[PDB]
Formats: structure tokens, C-alpha cells, sequence
């Protein structure tokens, strides 16, 4: 088992400093965004919040070293940082996860794409799609085997689209605008050329 | 048209170099005018300008000077998109 | 008889009810009005047998009082909550969005011992939350509804378990208390009997009883009788309580070192005393049932004691042994069993007044922590209650609680029966419950503890089957919380009028007989041998003898949703409970009838939803409107009655009442005066009775689809109206307050042609999708416009106008008339929240004919969307020219084990059409036992058919054939209940003769009209870019892994690829594959998502050297 | 933040509109205007993006300013004919 | 229920001029900055 760890440093140009930080990265803002919701409110990705705890310890400790506090002090802020970059990477693994409002433990990095939700399995095996609806069914006994009955409506959406385009170059409408402003009336040139 | 896709153990050299500036504040926006505080987290002057081509100070506004970084402000003038591909480090003693 | 009204519906029951069925809504209003205490709970208690009665509110305050500091000095105590008046009525509150609550006062007194002062005085606790009642709470205007919670008692529980290595059998024992550490205890398949004390290691039971105090004599006089005692006691290496002692506290707090007196003190501080540990007031009491202790004396301390822990380890020692008896020295003779924690015996009931206990408690203890905080800081002498009370913390948690908590859920107000059957729901979820994720097969499965209390068949279907389910109709919940059910004392095999409430394991011990049992008019028992359950909830045949109760009545094991199914007998479990669910969803129409055959449930349940109005004295009517209703009564006092017109209800379903009384007339208190909105005559009615044939029509009925006639289109039979509403709100911002006006930048003048002169569309107005509601605009303020579109207002000499168009538009897919209007504006007090100046609410109502997709279903679980709407002349119809109004698929029934419906079928063709038994050769043999009401009936005549009790199968077909004839002499239906049919568009008569009756059919709450969006392109995700999901937005289907499983199996590799770059997140390929469509040129070359994207800048995070390579 | 819509993604069909707009504005009203077009250009910035003040095309080319000015309103006047002036009225929203 | 957070021709073949300045930090370290021809070059500056 040992083996199984030593052999991957020893048989690649890697080498095995890597497990210790001297500096740790920052997420670009835009994928963890604070957004001003409507009315004022602003919602934010509890992922900065973690970062801000970080930055506030790592900035106690310059002071601490700076002044020369006693030894006991200087070990408590160290041990202070080294459990806050945990919980930022994987928050709740070693101690009782890190909360904030309420109980609801804080989403840190690994949990973003860690399980049935995040990314891999929610964001890449599968995603939301355009030109796409979906509605109740029911039993057609007049279609054939190759024909399927499409509501007027679901159809004129889908087809927005291309019923512009066939509206404008058939001089119902003289520009895009005006052809999108007939479809989202449903004039009555609209369903003749949605057939 | 990829090859292939490496994966690896990152160092602090190759963190310091995916970085576009340190960010030693823990400051997201300020309370009034709404807008990111310097050296700290939303930072300008790191991930980029909120408006396309317009400085934090405004010196610069327009496409023309793409590419140019405003020498009082140092926000560099490009596509208020790069928000979302540049990254900061932090330097912990 | 309970009505004054009772319209007449004759009933072919047998049985006579011995007991009147309770009031549906006591399971709230009774355990509200004990938590706050009123004078009728204390009259009712002291009735009950109890002297001296505490509400929940003083329990608690006497939990928290008295209070001391540490190093005590000065004390502080609470006591007397009073509630004087509610600051409002409740459709003001439903109206104005706010809580519906009242003021609550406690005396507090502060006491300093230094010199023996007394500063009592009042304080105001807050605004409490008042049960209205219909018993639900009204918070910020919304109706809320506190479903009770099914938990697992507190007590001492007993299991054995066979070994995987050895297959001993080793025995277990754990204490489950309210709050405390959890102690149990074990045994070994050494043969050694340990102890896990607050989840700590094992270690034998021996050095825990010398710990406690006991030498190495008493352990050996007690415990003399089993072996694996002596076995401990003798491997134990410990000797003296002092060496037991170091090691526990060693073990149990390794990290600080050992000492003497807090050696002595660990264990009495960890169980014995009750501010660190306590069983609830019904855990003690299962600790003594089950130990037998403390017999026959008042519970007042709950928390734990020495006795009991040996009692235990003593019970868990015979119960190993295999002893079946066991006596403890100074307590009762008890049975030495395991325990079964499904058992209702053991699972009790959190009501609505305890869950508010809970939240009041953890309130009072935040408050408390508080005061001791503020006790040592300020000066002893001007020190008042009002300086160190904060109110707060309780208010916050009561708050929080109906806000946030599980249990309290939006009532759902589909329909009175839907309202009713909310407040009777039994939850196993919540906070101290079970979790979806974490519930087996075991705790889902019926038990035969159930019997009487928690109906089998109303429960949800999908994940949730089993850990939702209804109170039944005799259930009561005892205070402690378990629910009793009624039996009648029976005696020497006579049946007496006694009755008495038993519980789970009161009634385990007894033998119970089934009602439907034959009896003499004396009351002894006619047959040899009587039906019984018996212990272990097995059926057998004893003697008459044998039993000692008696059911009450044939339906004490169903919920009130489920006692109206008729013919619930014949009907199997999955369809009576698809059926009971459904009924739930029915939507209100614009005119409602009662059903042909029923049970008679409809009725009480109509009056317990208390949506229809009743006369509160009796007297005589003076004035009937629309809008209200005046009674004098017989002395000199008149009530003034408001109806709801056209109400929105939680679920955007319409709620009308109007009156059924006319002027001048004498009601009685308790009759029915106005009629809600699915009830017809003080009866529920959820659906539309109509001729039903059941035979295959061309097809269009294939897979449980549905045919109906236009005439339910052209007369509204199955017309509903519908009410949506929509707010707006102009409030502050940096740049300038947002003004509600009437003028809207660039907008042609026809658009804004309804709106009122303050911009409010108009009332009456008919809005469409896309159309202004009310007009908005907000200040813009940087505006640097394109070149182009500088130039375009320069050629055209328009404003650069300051403000940007905000306003209100109907969503898509919307219509309707408007209704109403409300307006609320700062100015004019309106106290809304902070940087709001102008809130409008509008109110559109659009009435909703049946159509193609609409689902509809009846009382059997037989449901089915419309396909197909034929035109009268299409629709087969009966010889005399009559059309039928619906076709149901025969190849059904017979699979599905719901054949209970062709005998609803049967007795509605028997309603509608009257009949009349001769009776000139004496009685028939089939009519023996029928009723004399039953022997002829009227043409339209209502009847009643009770579940388990009801029409008979020989009384069905006797009736089938001794029907009147129609207008021209002649029977449609013969007696097989089968008619001839023409073909309406053929026109040739149907080969063979096609069973046809009347059917109650309902219309489910699953309408296209509101599920049938499409998407083309809208909003997109913030930090994924991937649309949206949801109709509320342009919502995009998802295109799951399964869907991608599919397509490579296919091997459709282009169109995988364009569904997840170019239709997702493809940002670039997006607008230009829309720019190609829209040019008609080809669609360009996919690339590189936006979620690998941030996926690799995601791993570069965390310190991963994430790559691409080439 | 599934339900936060982004409020900064490109609409398509407005992006396909400007385009067209862009074309159906530089391509018909600029080449019937011959060199008179050019003043337009520069007033508006819509050939660089660069709004030009009237001694900014003084400053090299020989014209003088009040001269530039009555082309400019010659041109405005002439260019708001209804035949030419009604493909460009369904743009103005 | 939406948020918001806090479209030129492009061009390439014309842009406004820069020069290039050259700093060197205290562990020698080189950093390049692209300023405006308008110059005012600042003595100090904050590094990557
Ligand atoms: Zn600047």
C-alpha cells in the first residue's frame, strides 16, 4: 500500500511539496457573483464567504508575527488558518462543518461538484435545452405510425424562428421586429405559414 | 481540437502565475455607490472592468483603447467578460 | 338528525349508530386551547377526573422560573400569561397581509435576598399567534394549517437479535429521553452485560452499579438469579466505588484531569437531575408502566432516578434469561417482553400546541440566557424586570417556527373536503421525525395498532407512501398523545351502552368483536361464535362469551375522505386509495350537485369544513341578498351574515357562497343558510352526476381515455372559474423613486387605451397575454447610446427620455376579465415594508371550460384525460332518443379490481329513474331485509349507501329490475342493467346491449390549459449560462443523462452534440445558429461549452494543474 | 441560484436586429448621399465609434465650420423623406 | 423573480497607441505595463 503512493513521486518529474500551500487561488468572482437581486437585496454564493474568514485570519497572524506575540498565541492563529483553508476546500470533513444563517452548513469548493448535484452529474451529463416543450398527451387514433399531433401554439413557439423568417420574406412583415411583434400577437397570416 | 487533458499537483509558482494580483483585503463592496473595493474580493484592478472598456475612474470609456491599462486606476480596458476567467491568489504566511 | 335541515337522501344501513360522530376539528382547536388554556379545557379537565390542570404557557413558565445567578445573589421568576384581545378580525388581516395574533401578558417578579424586595409588575411577551376557528393561523394574510407529527415516545425499549458469528441471541436495551444522554445497555455474546454510557466505549454494567454506590454484597444479593451477572462481576478487575469512579470519569472526559468531587458528581449531573436530563411528562410515565413504578400516585418529577436503572438492568437480565413475569422489589408484577417501536403504543402524537410548546421553550431559553448575561452588570437596587427582559428571542422563534417550519404548510384549499383532510394529516417527517432517504419497508407497512386510529388506505403514493396518512373519524388523541379509539362494553355477550376510549396496548390486553355482528333486540349475541381480533391483532372466531368490546361502528378504521367512497368493500386497497387522494384535487365548479348514491359523510364533513355558513340561533330569516344574510332570532338579538363572493383561494380556485334560505323563513341553530363552494344543500359535492355507457368507441378511449358529449361544453356542466393574481410594487432607488404612471416611453397610443388615469388598468377590462397591467417606470441614468441609434433619434427628433419601462405585464399564456383592484400607498398610512411607496395588487378571473387533456376521475381511482369531445348527434343514445355524456373504456375495471363502480353505475341508473317494489304477493325474497323507506322511491331520489354497511348485491339487482318506466311507458335499462344502443354515426343499433347508468365524475386539478409551455430562446443561468427551468419562466426541458444514454445508443452523434453546445451553453453558437435560422444559411460548427469551462477553472481552484494539451 | 436569471446574456433576436439595422442603415441612406455621407459618419462616430465635434474634420480637411454645419442640416432635412424614411421607422424601439 | 449583476464593433487593425514600461520589485522580479501615450508614468506600482 505504501508502495502503491511512493512509486507515483518517484516514477514521474513530480515532486510531492505540492501537498503543502504557500499560496492558495481565488476563484474569479463571476462564478461566485454577488448579484442585486430585485427590490435591493443582494444574494451572494457563501463560497466568498468562506475566502473573506481566509483573508481575515491570514491577516491577524501578519500582526501577531509582527509584534511578537507570545508563542501560545502565534500557534492558536496558525492552527485558526490552517482549519479555515480546510473548510474552504472541504468544509465539514475533519471537524463540525462551518454554518451560517440558521444550520445549513456552508458550500465549499469540493461540494460544487462533488455528488448528484454540482456540476459533473447536473451541469455536464445532461443540461436544459432550447427549442424544447413539453405538454399532456393523448391517444391519436386517426395518425399514422410516422405522425404525431402537435398543438397550435407549442408548435408557433418552437417555430418562432422560421416563422419569421418566412413571414419577412413573404411580405407580410417588412423587418424581424415587425415579423416577432405579428407572431406574439398570433395575427392570422401567422398560422398560415406555421403549416 | 483537444488532444488530450493533463491533470496534476499545483505548486505555489503555478498558482502565483495563474494569478493576476493578490488579494490582501476582505472587502467585497462597499455600502453606498455599490461598487468593488480596491484589493479585495471583486477587486477591478484584478479580475478585470464590470463594463466593457471603462475604468474604475473612467478615463478611459471607449474601444479605442483596448488593451491599455489606465494609469490611475490600473483597471485594464477589455470585455467586461474576463470576470469569469481571471484569478487572484493568497499569499498566507 | 343532527341537521336541522338534513335534506332527505333514504340510506339502506342496517345498523343503528350507537355513537354520534365527533367534531373533525378537535384534533386542533382542543390542543390549541390547551396549550393557551381557556375555561372550557379547564372545565373539561377537571370533568375528566383532574384536579388542579396546567396549560402549556404556565408549564413552560414554571420550567423557566425560578432563575438565579451564578453565585446566587438576586432572583428573577415569571408567572400569570394573559391573553386580553385580538388586535384584528380575520378577513381584515387575510386583507391587509398581516399575522392574526394577539398580546400577550406575564407578571414577572424580581426578588433581591439581600434585602427582600419585590418588583413585580406585568410585561408585554409579544404577539401571539391565535388559532382561528376553522383551526388554521393566518400569517402575513396567508391561511396555514399545523399538521400533527407521528414520533417515537420516550421510554426504555427492549430488542433481541441473532448473531452472525456465534447466532446467539444477544439482547439490547436503550433510554430514550426528551433531552439528555442516551444510556443503554448490553449483552455480549461473551456472556457479559455492558454499558454504553452517552455513546462512549463498552465496559461491563458492574463498575457503573459500584460507581453509583453500591459494595460487592448487594450486586451479588440482587442479582443472584442469572449467571452472566456473576460472570461480570467476577472478569471485573475494578474494586471499591473509588476505582469505578476514576475509570468512568476517565473515560467519559479524558481530557480534563480526574478529581474527587467532580468524580462524585458526573454521574448524578448526568441523569439525575432535570436540568440536564429529563423524560417528558410522558416518558416518565412509560418508564413506570413498563418498569411498574411509582403505581397509583401523580407524576411530577420526570427526570431520571437511581430505582429505574437497576430495574432495568434487572429486566434486561430476566428478559435474556428467558423469565416471562417480573416484579422489582416495592413495584408491581409486570410482563418481561420486547418492545415493537411501530406499535402506536409506543409512536405518539405532537400536536399543534405542543410543536408551538417546543419553539416557546427554546424561545424562553434563549430569553433566559439573556437575562443571566444582563443580571451581573448593572447595579442590584434600580434594577427593574423591564431592563433585563428582552422579548425578542421568543418572538423570533415563534416567528421563525410558522414560517420555516415543515410542519406548518400552506393550507390547500382545492376544495372544503381538501381543507378538512389537511387538518386530520398525521406526518412522520419534521424536525425529530424520519427523513424520505432514511425510511424503510418496516416503518412504511400497515400495523394492526392502526386499527381505529391511522386509516390504511388515504396515504400519498409516490415516495411519501406510508409516512403520510389521516386521523380516522372516532380517533382522539389522549394528552399525553397517543390516540384512543371508542369500543362498547360488552358484558356476558350482551352489547351495553357504556363506552369507553381504549388505546393500543389497553386494547391488546382485551377481545374485540367487529360491529356488523348480529345481535338480538335485547342485545345478546344471536350466533354461537362472533368475529374477533385479539392481541396480536389476529382474526379468529371465539365464543360469544370470550368477548369483552365491541365495535362502534362498521367504519371506525376509515378517514373521512375514504368513508366516501360507496361500495368501498368491493373496491381493492390501491383504487380506494388512488380514489381517496383524488378526491382531494376536485376543483370547484360554477354550479354544483350532490351525487345520486353516496355515503352519509358528505353532509357532516360539509359542516365540520365550516366553509358553508350556519345559523348560530335559532329564527326567522329577514333579509337574503347576495351579499348578506340577516336573521332575527327568536328573542330580540339579529346577526348579520357576510358571504365570500368570488374569493381567491390558496390554490387560484374561486370560493362563492351564496344562500339557499329565503326571507321569512324559520332556521334553526345549526342549519345550513349559505352554501360554499363545492357543497350544494349543506351536502359535499365535488363532481357532476351524468350518463355514463361503458363499451370501446372507435378507439379514442384506448389506455384510460376519455369521451365526452359537447353538451358539458354547451350547458358548463363542467365549468370552472379561476382567479389569478398579480402584484407590483414602486419603491426607492439610488437613482430616484419609481413613479406608477400612466405614460410608458415608446408605446403606441392604442396599447395603454384600458388604463386608468393613475396608470391601473381599468376594472372590466378584458387582458390578453403581453398587456399592461399597470404602468411602471424607473430612472435610467447613464445612457450612452450606440451611434446608430443616435442617429436614428436625430433623424426622428426623439427625447433621450431619463426613465426605462418596468411595467406590470400579463404573464404568457394568460387571459381573463378583471375583477378587482388594490391599492396601497405610503401616504395613506399603508405600512408597508421599508422603500415600498406603491403596492397594486389585480385580480383576473377567466372561466375554464372542459377540454381535450383535462383529467377527470371518479371515486374508484379510475382516472383519464379527454380525448375525444363528440357532438350530441355523435354520442350513442338510448331508444328513446336520450344521448349518453360519457364512454368509459370496459377493458378497465376488471384488471384494476375496482369493479365497485359498475355497482355505483348500477344504483345511480336506480336513483335517477324511480322505483317501486310490488309488494302485492307479500314481500320479495331479495327485499327482505330492505327498509320499508327503501320499498318505493321517487324519479331523482337521492340514496345513501354506507361503507361496509350499505346496498346489497341482490338488493342491487332486485332494484335493476323493478324500475319505473320513462315518460312513454317503457324501461331503457333491463334488468341485467344493460341497454340497447344506436350507433350515432352509423345509425345502426349496436350488435349486443351495453351496460349504462349514472356515474359522479369529477374534474381533477390537472388542466393543459396550465401545463403546456414551449421555449424557443429566453433567460439563461448566471454562472452556467444553461436556461432556466420552470414554467414561471421560459423554462427548457431537461435533456437527462438517460436522454444522452438513448441518443448514443442510437448513435446519433450530431444531434447529442448540437442539444448540449449549441441549445444549452454554447454563448457564441447560440445567437449565431439563431442569426443562421433567421438568414436561412447552414448552422455553424458547435464549440467548447461554457460548463467545461467553468468545470477546468473550477479544478484550477483547490490547487489541481488542470490542462489542455495538443 | 437557479431561478436568478442573468440579466447581461446577449438576446438573440435583438442582437439579430442591430446587425440588420447596422446593414440595412450603412449599405441604402450612406450610398445615395455620395460624399455627403462621410459628415454624417464622423458626426455620429458611427464609422469608429469616434464622435467627431464639427472642427475635428476642419482641423485637416479644408472645410469650414459653419459650412459643415448647413451640410449637416441639408442632409437631416433631406434624409427624413418618407420614402427613405419609412425603412428606418421600425427600428426606433 | 430575476437578478442582475454589477455590444461595439470590434476592431483589430486600429487601435489607440501605447508604450511599454519595464519595473523590477524587491526579489527582481520584471513586469511590463502598457500605458497610453499620454505617459505620467507613475514611479511605483502594485505587481501581479
Ligand atoms: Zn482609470
Amino acid at each position: 500500500k505504501r508502495l502503491k503512493v511512493v512509486a507515483a513521486f518517484q516514477q514521474s518529474g513530480n515532486s510531492p511539496m505540492g501537498m503543502v500551500l504557500d499560496a492558495v487561488p481565488v476563484i474569479p468572482p463571476e462564478l461566485r457573483p454577488m448579484v442585486q437581486l430585485d427590490g435591493g437585496r443582494f444574494a451572494t454564493s457563501d463560497l466568498n464567504d468562506l475566502y473573506r474568514r481566509v483573508i481575515n485570519r491570514n491577516n491577524r497572524l501578519k500582526r501577531l508575527i509582527d509584534l511578537g506575540a507570545p508563542e501560545i498565541i502565534v500557534n492558536n492563529e496558525k492552527r485558526m488558518l490552517q482549519e479555515s483553508v480546510d473548510a474552504l476546500f472541504d468544509n465539514g470533513r475533519r471537524g463540525r462543518p462551518v454554518t451560517g444563517p440558521g444550520n445549513r452548513p456552508l458550500k465549499s469548493l469540493s461540494d460544487l461538484l462533488k455528488g448528484k448535484q454540482g456540476r459533473f452529474r447536473q451541469n455536464l451529463l445532461g443540461k436544459r435545452v432550447d427549442y424544447s416543450g413539453r405538454s399532456v398527451i393523448v391517444v391519436g387514433p386517426q395518425l399514422k405510425l410516422h405522425q404525431c399531433g402537435l398543438p397550435k401554439l407549442m408548435a408557433l413557439e418552437l417555430f418562432k424562428p422560421f416563422v419569421m423568417k418566412r413571414l419577412v420574406d413573404l411580405n407580410h412583415a417588412q423587418n424581424i421586429k415587425s415579423a416577432k411583434r405579428m407572431v406574439e400577437r398570433q395575427r392570422p397570416q401567422v398560422w398560415d405559414v406555421l403549416e | 481540437f483537444f488532444d488530450e487533458l493533463r491533470i496534476g499537483l499545483a505548486t505555489a509558482d503555478d498558482i502565483r502565475n495563474w494569478s493576476y494580483g493578490e488579494v490582501k483585503k476582505p472587502e467585497t463592496i462597499n455600502y453606498r455607490t455599490l461598487k468593488p473595493e480596491k484589493d479585495g474580493l471583486f477587486c477591478e484592478k484584478i479580475f478585470g472592468p464590470t463594463r466593457d472598456w471603462e475604468c474604475y475612474c473612467g478615463k478611459y470609456k471607449r474601444v479605442r483603447f483596448k488593451g491599455i491599462i489606465c494609469e490611475r486606476c490600473g483597471v485594464e480596458v477589455t470585455r467586461a467578460k474576463v470576470r469569469r476567467e481571471r484569478m487572484g491568489h493568497i499569499e498566507l504566511a | 338528525n343532527s341537521v336541522p335541515g338534513a335534506p332527505n337522501r333514504v340510506s339502506f344501513a342496517k345498523l343503528r349508530e350507537p355513537l354520534e360522530v365527533p367534531g373533525l376539528l378537535d384534533v386542533q382547536t382542543d390542543s390549541f386551547e390547551w396549550l393557551v388554556g381557556s375555561d372550557r379545557w379547564r372545565q373539561a379537565a377537571i370533568d375528566r377526573g383532574e384536579e388542579n390542570p396546567v396549560g402549556g404557557l404556565e408549564e413552560v413558565l414554571a420550567e423557566l422560573s425560578p432563575i438565579e445567578d451564578f453565585s446566587g445573589s438576586m432572583s428573577l421568576s415569571f408567572s400569570d400569561p394573559r391573553f386580553d384581545e385580538v388586535k384584528a378580525s380575520v378577513d381584515e388581516c387575510k386583507d391587509k397581509d398581516m399575522t392574526y395574533a394577539a398580546p400577550l401578558f406575564v407578571t414577572a417578579e424580581f426578588i433581591n435576598n439581600n434585602t427582600g424586595e419585590i418588583k413585580s409588575q406585568t410585561v408585554f411577551m409579544g404577539d401571539f399567534p391565535m388559532m382561528t376557528e376553522k383551526g388554521t393561523f393566518i400569517i402575513n394574510g396567508t391561511e396555514r394549517v399545523v399538521v400533527s407529527q407521528l414520533v417515537r415516545s420516550p421510554g426504555v425499549y427492549f430488542d433481541e437479535t441473532i448473531d452472525k458469528s456465534t447466532e446467539k441471541t444477544l439482547h439490547s436495551v436503550k433510554v430514550i429521553p426528551g433531552r439528555g444522554a442516551w444510556l443503554e445497555f448490553d449483552v455480549d455474546k461473551r456472556d457479559t452485560v455492558g454499558v454504553r454510557i452517552d455513546r462512549k466505549r463498552r465496559q461491563p454494567v458492574t463498575v457503573l452499579l459500584k460507581a453509583l454506590g453500591w459494595t460487592n454484597e448487594q450486586i451479588v444479593e440482587r442479582f443472584g438469579f442469572s449467571e452472566i451477572m456473576m460472570g461480570t462481576l467476577e472478569k471485573d478487575t475494578t474494586s471499591g466505588t473509588d476505582e469505578a469512579l476514576l475509570d468512568i470519569y476517565r473515560k467519559l472526559r479524558p481530557g480534563e484531569p480526574p478529581t474527587k468531587e467532580s468524580a462524585q458528581t458526573l454521574l448524578e449531573n448526568l441523569f439525575f437531575k432535570e436540568k440536564r436530563y429529563d423524560l417528558a411528562r410522558v416518558g416518565r410515565y412509560k418508564v413506570n408502566k413498563k418498569l411498574g413504578l411509582n403505581a397509583g400516585k401523580p407524576i411530577t418529577s420526570s427526570t431520571l432516578t437511581e430505582e429505574d436503572v437497576v430495574a432495568t438492568i434487572e429486566y434486561l437480565v430476566r428478559l435474556h434469561e428467558g423469565q416471562t413475569s417480573m416484579t422489582v422489589p416495592g413495584g408491581v408484577e409486570v410482563p418481561v417482553e420486547v418492545d415493537d417501536i411501530d406499535h402506536f403504543g409506543n409512536r405518539r402524537l405532537r400536536t399543534v400546541g405542543e410543536l408551538i410548546q417546543n419553539q416557546i421553550r427554546v424561545g424562553l431559553s434563549r430569553m433566559e440566557r439573556v437575562v443571566r448575561e444582563r443580571m451581573t452588570t448593572q447595579d442590584v437596587e434600580a434594577i427593574t424586570p423591564q431592563t433585563l427582559i428582552n422579548i425578542r428571542p421568543v418572538v423570533a422563534a415563534i416567528k421563525e417556527f410558522f414560517g420555516t417550519s415543515q410542519l406548518s404548510q400552506f393550507m390547500d384549499q382545492n376544495n372544503p373536503l381538501s381543507g378538512l383532510t389537511h387538518k386530520r394529516r398525521l406526518s412522520a417527517l419534521g424536525p425529530g421525525g424520519l427523513s424520505r432517504e432514511r425510511a424503510g419497508l418496516e416503518v412504511r407497512d400497515v400495523h394492526p395498532s392502526h386499527y381505529g386510529r391511522m386509516c390504511p388506505i388515504e396515504t400519498p403514493e409516490g415516495p411519501n407512501i406510508g409516512l403520510i396518512g389521516s386521523l380516522s373519524v372516532y380517533a382522539r388523541v389522549n394528552p399525553f398523545g397517543f390516540i384512543e379509539t371508542p369500543y362498547r362494553k360488552v358484558e356476558n355477550g350482551v352489547v351495553t351502552d357504556q363506552i369507553d376510549y381504549l388505546t393500543a396496548d389497553e386494547e391488546d390486553r382485551h377481545v374485540v368483536a367487529q360491529a356488523n355482528s348480529p345481535t338480538d333486540e335485547n342485545g345478546r349475541f344471536t350466533e354461537d361464535r362472533v368475529m374477533v381480533r385479539k392481541k396480536g391483532g389476529e382474526v379468529e372466531f371465539v365464543s360469544a362469551d370470550q368477548v369483552d368490546y365491541m365495535d362502534v361502528s362498521p367504519r371506525q378504521m376509515v378517514s373521512v375522505a375514504t368513508a366516501m367512497i360507496p361500495f368501498l368493500e368491493h373496491d381493492d386497497a390501491n383504487r380506494a386509495l388512488m380514489g381517496a387522494n383524488m378526491q382531494r384535487q376536485a376543483v370547484p365548479l360554477v354550479r354544483s350537485e350532490a351525487p345520486l348514491v353516496g355515503t352519509g359523510m358528505e353532509l357532516r364533513a360539509a359542516i365540520d369544513a365550516g366553509d358553508v355558513v350556519v345559523a348560530d340561533k335559532t329564527g326567522v330569516i329577514e333579509e337574503v341578498s347576495a351579499d348578506y344574510i340577516t336573521v332575527m332570532a327568536d328573542d330580540g338579538t339579529r346577526q348579520s351574515y357576510r358571504l365570500r363572493k368570488f374569493a381567491r383561494s390558496n390554490h387560484g380556485t374561486c370560493a362563492n357562497q351564496r344562500p339557499i334560505v329565503d326571507a321569512g323563513q324559520r332556521v334553526e341553530a345549526g342549519q345550513v343558510i349559505a352554501d360554499g363552494p363545492c357543497t350544494q344543500n349543506g351536502e359535499m359535492a365535488l363532481g357532476k352526476n351524468l350518463l355514463v355507457a361503458i363499451m370501446p368507441w372507435e378507439g379514442h378511449n384506448y389506455e384510460d381515455a376519455i369521451i365526452l358529449s359537447n353538451r358539458l361544453v354547451e350547458e358548463d356542466v363542467l365549468t370552472s372559474i379561476h382567479i389569478e393574481e398579480h402584484e407590483i410594487d414602486a419603491r426607492d432607488t439610488k437613482l430616484g423613486a419609481e413613479e406608477i404612471t400612466r405614460d410608458i416611453p415608446n408605446v403606441s397610443d392604442e396599447v395603454l387605451a384600458d388604463l386608468d388615469e393613475r396608470g391601473i388598468v381599468r376594472i372590466g377590462a378584458e387582458v390578453r397575454d403581453g398587456d399592461i397591467l399597470v404602468g411602471k417606470v424607473t430612472p435610467k441614468g447613464e445612457t450612452e447610446l450606440t451611434p446608430e441609434e443616435r442617429l436614428l433619434r436625430a433623424i426622428f427628433g426623439e427625447k433621450a427620455r431619463e426613465v426605462r419601462d418596468t411595467s406590470l405585464k400579463v404573464p404568457h399564456g394568460e387571459s381573463g376579465k378583471v375583477i378587482g383592484i388594490r391599492v396601497f400607498s405610503r401616504e395613506d398610512d399603508d405600512e408597508l415594508p421599508a422603500g415600498v411607496n406603491e403596492l397594486v395588487r389585480v385580480y383576473v378571473a377567466q372561466k375554464r371550460k372542459i377540454s381535450d387533456g383535462d383529467k377527470l376521475a371518479g371515486r374508484h381511482g379510475n382516472k383519464g384525460v379527454i380525448g375525444k369531445i363528440l357532438p350530441v348527434e355523435d354520442m350513442p343514445f338510448l331508444p328513446d332518443g336520450t344521448p349518453v355524456d360519457i364512454i368509459l373504456n370496459t377493458h378497465g375495471v376488471p384488471r384494476r379490481m375496482n369493479i365497485g363502480q359498475i355497482l355505483e353505475t348500477h344504483l345511480g341508473w336506480v336513483a335517477k329513474a324511480g322505483w317501486n317494489i310490488d309488494v302485492a304477493a307479500g314481500v320479495p325474497d331479495w327485499a327482505s331485509k330492505l327498509p320499508e323507506e327503501l320499498y318505493s322511491a321517487p324519479a331523482d331520489s337521492t340514496v345513501a349507501t354506507p361503507v361496509f354497511d350499505g346496498a346489497q348485491e341482490g338488493e342491487l339487482a332486485g332494484l335493476l329490475g323493478s324500475t319505473l318506466p320513462n315518460r312513454d311507458g317503457e324501461v331503457m335499462v333491463d334488468a341485467d342493467g344493460k341497454s340497447t344502443l344506436f350507433d350515432g354515426r352509423s345509425g345502426e343499433p349496436f350488435p349486443y346491449p351495453v351496460t349504462v347508468g349514472y356515474m359522479y365524475i369529477l374534474k381533477l386539478h390537472h388542466l393543459v390549459d396550465d401545463k403546456i409551455h414551449a421555449r424557443s430562446t429566453g433567460p439563461y443561468s448566471m454562472i452556467t449560462q444553461q436556461p432556466l427551468g420552470g414554467k414561471a419562466q421560459f423554462g427548457g426541458q431537461r435533456f437527462g443523462e438517460m436522454e444522452c444514454w438513448a441518443m448514443q445508443a442510437y448513435g446519433a452523434a450530431y444531434t447529442l452534440q448540437e442539444l448540449l453546445t449549441i441549445k444549452s451553453d454554447d454563448t457564441v453558437g447560440r445567437v449565431k445558429v439563431y442569426e443562421a435560422i433567421v438568414k436561412g444559411e447552414n448552422i455553424p460548427e458547435p464549440g467548447i461549452p461554457e460548463s467545461f469551462k467553468v468545470l477546468l477553472k473550477e479544478l484550477q481552484s483547490l490547487c489541481l494543474n488542470v490542462e489542455v494539451l495538443s | 441560484g437557479d431561478f436568478i436569471e442573468d440579466s447581461e446574456a446577449v438576446v438573440a433576436v435583438d442582437a439579430v436586429s442591430f446587425t440588420l439595422l447596422q446593414d440595412q442603415l450603412q449599405s441604402v441612406l450612406e450610398t445615395l448621399s455620395e460624399r455627403e455621407a462621410g459628415v454624417v459618419r464622423l458626426r455620429f462616430g458611427l464609422t469608429d465609434g469616434q464622435p467627431r465635434t464639427l472642427d475635428e474634420i476642419g482641423q485637416v480637411y479644408g472645410v469650414t465650420r459653419e459650412r459643415i454645419r448647413q451640410i449637416e442640416s441639408k442632409t437631416m432635412s433631406k434624409l427624413r423623406h418618407p420614402s427613405r424614411s419609412q425603412v428606418l421607422r421600425d427600428y426606433l424601439d | 423573480l430575476r437578478g442582475s449583476r454589477l455590444y461595439e464593433t470590434d476592431r483589430n487593425h486600429d487601435l489607440a497607441p501605447r508604450q511599454v514600461a519595464r519595473y523590477r520589485t524587491d526579489n527582481g522580479e520584471e513586469f511590463d505595463v502598457p500605458f497610453a501615450d499620454d505617459a505620467e508614468i507613475p514611479g511605483t506600482w502594485l505587481c501581479r
